[PDB]
Formats: structure tokens, C-alpha cells, sequence
């Protein structure tokens, strides 16, 4: 009520990379938390819980691709982008045979955690490979902060 | 509060109408026009849109509709396919078979493939008729 | 404490169902928090942290099998079920040829966030195939709200 | 501020062993929580979240191999070792043929719930396999717990 | 300090609670000094396998079919189920816990040394010409 | 606004503390105005690469073998550890942090256009009787 809270999700519209949104349903943006250039920022000092998930797809598996994830935390106290949370996912092992069917996979990741944070930290929640990420639906891609 | 209507969050001496799906509500009534890439289905007084489907590229699925204001995304299959429901809402797009080595009793459907009876020699094993 | 709170766990004895139960060690249902018609029932408006994790099995690939795990609201300020968190897996990209060993495979998945939710809002935690769900161990399958 | 608070990650130094530090950034160990034995304890009843994520990696698929996770609590009312979270990966369905790449795979698990715990409880979060852990970056590998 | 077989009450320093006899859970703690402690009997499907002070039951595990694994006892109310392999077999613990049955190796183009046991493969050696990889005789 | 190389200290306004060198991490904020500020050195398998205020050192990177990585260089108290590839190897970044090594092209039945790279492979392109595709010369015939 008073806390301060981010859970926001990925715009489904633009295509090719990961930009955030709050203003949807079953989204959150308040008392004091703040979206700018695609990062959540702090607005006081205090424990937070952390996290994002992802969901990547692909059309079988003409190519190897490795697929990443990290919340990042953008430090007043460092001023470095630097790892909070992170993962690697590997859909691909094998190529999918010449003319076999391109069956579709699917690979989520959840990262979460419990951090300390100061006013004006910045944290980004991230993918190197945007192309693969699922927008269908809702309730697939995530980015939240909340204070504790 | 009767039908269409909704006890005010701070007040429980007053009834406040509903918000026509289209729009959703700004204020305890104040009801605002859903921005685009988001919609409201049913009445309601949601605090935001829900976010707009998308069309599943990788299950071969095709846009019927875009999202509007009050009406979600639809999607479907192509000419000879059918929609395979993996679930309530997820479906994938599978060609209809064709009864080789047997025949058609009963034609392809929107959610339902082909069924085929086989000719005699063969059975079926993943809808096709083999020896 | 005071703070409405459930951590509920899969019946083991009934197969192909998912069927949540408070009443075990290390699961929870308390302080307002309702289980009925397998839904967790909000007893008041609030912040909640919100997750499950499943684990699906399965012994080799006989077929192409998409597995969901998705938690729903079923709100009184919105009367359709809305995804909260969502996701999907694909566990068997080719076949097991004919003859081949059938080896067994596992994959969890975990959902989690927070929302602001209201009273009488109905929760579901749900998959499209419970025949594929691991109720070896306990820890493996969990649905969770919490009153932050 | 108050709230007993742990986030604990992997020593990147010690191979073959899953051993927790917390004097590192975005590490926490605060307000009564104890890490001892590799084990976190428990400063007093309450509801705690607690959560764990590995990132388990190889370099293509020798062989088959079963990957676990588990968080795990002795309690001072039940002196036994008991699962509260718990998965497991099945990173290599078909070796990889003689003479091919090995290609490196990836399996991040997250597992997280909330659970109510006595003083003096201990929470262990451990994998089947350390060999296989990847330690490369920060946030792949970690141990938490927060008194709500 | 409370004597074996007790816990301090949590509500009260003072007062020493006798702990539960496994097959039984704590419904409640003593209501005061030399009263009873209210443990009742753990339900179908749960169980307690150790003198407790503990609110519920733990959930009864199942034999894991995708192991090759079979039931040796079902749950009761002070034992958790038990779970083994079938003839010829071996259990291969990947961890404390899970367990994989495989078929005990036949030493072909060698010689059981040792024979199969309840967790531990056939040891073989093998016949002139061949060497061990994955305990089967191959060509060397 | 504190001057350049100095912090606002958290709990007063009042204080501006000087931040602590790489290297080093804050042990301890500036007790006072004009105070010194308390900094320590990273401790085995950390470091701290910039000027920072920062109440722990990060946890040094190691290097991935299952990338087929080298180390260049250990984790020493103001650097993280650096990570590389082999002779004849190129880097193919999947990500910000995360490569692999990978063996350059030869380029056979062509010409090396272009010459292996740390972080690119070999570029090659075909003479007269094969074209390229995904990087190798096949025959058009
Ligand atoms: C499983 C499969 O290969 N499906 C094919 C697709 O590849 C092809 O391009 C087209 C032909 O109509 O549609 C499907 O029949
Ligand atoms: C045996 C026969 O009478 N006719 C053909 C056969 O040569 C073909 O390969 C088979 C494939 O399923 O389909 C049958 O119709
Ligand atoms: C891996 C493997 O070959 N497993 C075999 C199974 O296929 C066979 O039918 C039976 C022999 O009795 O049980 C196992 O030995
Ligand atoms: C993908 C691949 O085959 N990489 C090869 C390896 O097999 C070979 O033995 C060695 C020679 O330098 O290293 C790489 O060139
Ligand atoms: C096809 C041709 O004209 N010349 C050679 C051929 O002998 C060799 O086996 C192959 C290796 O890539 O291709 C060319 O180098």
C-alpha cells in the first residue's frame, strides 16, 4: 500500500527487442518506483525482491543459439552494470535434419532474488536474443521489484 | 449493489455503474478509453487493459482479428488445417489429413482433424493408414 | 503472523487431476486464505506475492507433447480468467526411434510475482496434462500466495 | 531493515563442492540469520521465503546423467532431513555421437516458496552433481531466505 | 533445556511439552505445566517416521515409475513408502534420494567377478582382446 | 551534489565522504564531516574495478572450459579475471558476457578475404567454379 512496487511486462507490439510497460492490468507502478529508459529504478534505500521471467520460442532448430537472461543492477555505489541474477538456456543441441518438420520449442527462465538496494540503483532486466521471445500471451514476460 | 453496478472500494453506502468493456476505470463513474495495443472483454472496473494476444507465428497459426478496444485478438488456421488445443488457449495449426490408403469418413473441422477409416492391408497409426 | 498466507502442495493419491491440499507439513493455509473449488481465495484487497512450480516427467518421446503451467485470476472487478503468469515447455523435439531405450526426462518449471489483488479474487494454479506431473517427492509441485 | 535476511552465493573458488559466501556485493547475511555448516539457520519463528538457483552446464553429452536440486529443512520438531523445494534435470537424452561437437548445454532450476519456520531450523540448498555447476558469472548460482 | 523426549513450550519458557511418538502429529502443544501434549494420529496418505513436535504430516512418497522402481512397502502412518528394483536389477543413486534401476551387467567377452548387488553394478573383467568402457567388454 | 570523487553519506545530508579507490571496498562510511572514509582491500577472489562505494568487493568470473576459454589473466583486486581463446580461435560473443570459442575458417577452395579476428571468424570468398555458402566454397557444379 505505502511500499514501493514495480511488476511490469513486455510490450507485445514492438518487435525485436524488450521494452516494458506498467500501464496494463495485473501490472504495477507505484509509490516511487520508476520506468525510465527501460530500467526500474529505486526510489529508496532498503531490501528488495527481484526478479523476471522469460519465455523464448523458436521454430525448430535450423541453428545453435545460446539464450541469456540477467537482472542487472546499475549501482550509485558502482558504477558498472553488473550481475544480480542470471541464466543460459541451450534449445538447440543438435540441428534439425535437412527437410525434417520444424517442431516448435519452448524454454522459460525465472530468475529471483532478495538484494539490497539504494536510492537511484538502476536495474534492467535483460535477453541478448529479443527475436526469440514469446509475447503470445499474457503472463510470459515479467520484470518486478518489490520492496519488502 | 444491484446488476452492472459495484460497491464504491471506500464507501460501502454507495453504488457505483460499471465500466462497458472498451473502457476501464480511471475513477470510482470515470471510464476511459483503452490505448491501443490493449482491450477490456466484459464490464468491468479494472484499474488498467489487459495486454492484447498475439498470434503464435511458430504453431503456423494466422490473424482472423487484431485486437480492438473491447475484443482480444483472434487467431486461426489455414485453408486445410485444423487447430490442435494443447491446452484451453494454446493450439497449434496441423494439416488436415488426407486418408491415403483409405478414405474420408468424416471431413476436417476447425478443431478436429480428418478421420479416416483404411482400406484393407493397412491401419492407422498417427491417422495415416499404414501396412 | 496476522498476514494471510498459502503454500499448498499436490494430492499424490489421485492421478491425472491436480488437486491442491494445505493440511501436510510444510504447506500452509491460514490467516483468511481459502481453498475452494481447488482455488486459493483472496480474503482481502493487498499486495501478494503469487507462485507455483510444477514438475512434469515422462519416460522417453513416443510424441510431441507441449506441457502448460499457467496461474490465473478470476477477478470480481473482471469476471474472466486472465493469466497472471504463464509458461510453456516442449520436452520431446524428435521422436525416440523405434527400439531405442526410453529414457526418462524432467522438466520444472516455476512461475512467480507480485500482485495486487482484491477480495474474493479467485486464484488457480493449473497444467494441461496432470498425467505427466511428478508426485514422487515432496517440494516438486506448490502453489503459493502470500499478503505482503 | 530489521527482517532477518540471507542471500548467499557459490564459492567460485572450490570446485566439485556447492559451498555458500555471503561478504560479497549483492551477497546479504543480516539481522540474525546464520550461515554455519553451509547451512542457513533460522534466528526465529516466523514465515520466511526461501529460494535457490543453479546453473548447471556441460560440454555435450558423454553420457546420461540425472541432475537435482533440493532445498531442504532440519527442523528443531522434526529431526530428519526434509525436502521444502526439490527438482531435477535431464540435461542428455541421446549421447553425443562418436566423432560430433560437443556442444555446451545449459540448465538453470529455480526453486522458491514460503514456508513457516522455527528458530533454530536449518535450511540446506544442494545439488546431486557439483561438478556440473556453472560458476562463471555472478547471479547463476544462490541460496536465499527472507523473513516476511 | 527440557529432558529428552520434551520440547519448551513456544509460548512459554517455563513449560516442558512431551514430543509426539512417530505415526502422530502435534494438533496441539500442552495447554500448560504437567499436561498433555495433543498429538493425534497422522491421516491416509502422510505420515511421521520420528518422535515430533510438528504441526502436520509430511506427504507419503511414490515409486518412480519412469526408474524402473517398484513398490516394496506402501506408506503407513510411521514409515514412508519404500521403493526397490525387480530381478536382475541394480539401484544407481543420483543423488541422496533418486534412483535409477538398471540391468545388472552380464560380463559378455568377460567374467563376473563380482556379482550384481542391491546398489552396485556387476563387477567384470574381461577376456584377452578386450577392456572396460561403461562395465561392457570392448574391442581393444 | 557532493563534489566529483565524494559521496553523499546515507544516513545525513549534512556529510560529503570520499569514495573508496578500486581495490577496495567500503568498510565503513565517513563517521563525520571531514572524516576519512573506511576502505579495505578485496579479499582473495574479489575485486572491485572502479571508484566505488560499495559495502562488499564482487565475486571475481572464472573462465568457461565448456566455451573452450583460457585464462589470460587471474582475478587480481582491482581487475576481474580475463578470459580468452586459443591460437587459431575467435571469440563469437552470444552475448555481452558470454562467448565461445570457436576454430577460424581456412577458407579452402578461396581466399581469405578477411582474416580471423578476436571476435570474428575468417571471411572468405570464392574464386571462379564454387560460390559461397554459409562461409565455405562449394562447386557450382
Ligand atoms: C509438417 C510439414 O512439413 N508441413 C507442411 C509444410 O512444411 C509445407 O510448407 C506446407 C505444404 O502445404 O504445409 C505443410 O503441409
Ligand atoms: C500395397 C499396395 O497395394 N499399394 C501401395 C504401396 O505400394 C505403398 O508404398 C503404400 C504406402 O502406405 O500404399 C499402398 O497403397
Ligand atoms: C535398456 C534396455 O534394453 N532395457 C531392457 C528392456 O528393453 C527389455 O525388454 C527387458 C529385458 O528383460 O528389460 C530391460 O533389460
Ligand atoms: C568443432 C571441432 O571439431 N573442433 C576441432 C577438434 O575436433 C580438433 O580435434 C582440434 C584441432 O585443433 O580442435 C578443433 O579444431
Ligand atoms: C571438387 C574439386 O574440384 N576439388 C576439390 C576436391 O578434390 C576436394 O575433395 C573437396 C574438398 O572440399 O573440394 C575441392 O577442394
Amino acid at each position: 500500500s505505502d511500499k514501493p512496487v514495480a511488476h511490469v511486462v513486455a510490450n507485445h507490439q514492438v518487435e525485436e527487442q524488450l521494452e516494458w510497460l506498467s500501464q496494463r492490468a495485473n501490472a504495477l507502478l507505484a509509490n516511487g518506483m520508476d520506468l525510465k529508459d527501460n530500467q526500474l529504478v529505486v526510489p529508496a534505500d532498503g531490501l528488495y525482491l527481484v526478479y523476471s521471467q522469460v519465455l523464448f520460442k523458436g521454430q525448430g532448430c535450423p541453428d545453435y543459439v545460446l539464450l541469456t537472461h540477467t537482472v542487472s543492477r546499475f549501482a550509485i555505489s558502482y558504477q558498472e552494470k553488473v550481475n544480480l541474477l542470471s541464466a543460459v538456456k541451450s534449445p538447440c543441441p543438435k540441428d534439425t535434419p535437412e527437410g525434417a518438420e520444424l517442431k516448435p520449442w519452448y524454454e522459460p527462465i525465472y530468475l529471483g532474488g532478495v538484494f539490497q538496494l539504494e536510492k537511484g540503483d538502476q536495474l534492467s532486466a535483460e535477453v541478448n536474443l529479443p527475436k526469440y521471445l514469446d509475447f503470445a500471451e499474457s503472463g510470459q514476460v515479467y520484470f518486478g521489484v518489490i520492496a519488502l | 449493489c444491484p446488476q452492472g453496478k459495484y460497491i464504491h472500494p471506500q464507501d460501502n453506502s454507495i453504488c457505483c455503474t460499471k465500466c462497458h468493456k472498451g473502457t476501464y476505470l480511471y475513477n470510482d463513474t470515470d471510464c476511459r478509453e483503452c490505448e491501443s495495443g490493449s482491450f477490456t472483454a466484459s464490464e468491468n472496473h479494472l484499474r488498467h487493459c489487459l495486454s492484447c494476444s498475439k498470434c503464435r507465428k511458430e504453431m503456423g497459426q494466422v490473424e482472423i482479428s487484431s485486437c480492438t478496444v473491447d475484443r482480444d485478438t483472434v487467431c486461426g488456421c489455414r485453408k486445410n488445417q485444423y487447430r490442435h488445443y494443447w491446452s484451453e488457449n494454446l493450439f497449434q495449426c496441423f494439416n488436415c489429413s488426407l486418408c491415403l490408403n483409405g478414405t474420408v469418413h468424416l471431413s476436417c473441422q476447425e478443431k478436429q482433424n480428418t478421420v479416416c477409416t483404411c482400406h484393407a492391408g493397412f491401419f492407422l497409426r498417427e491417422n495415416e493408414c499404414v501396412s
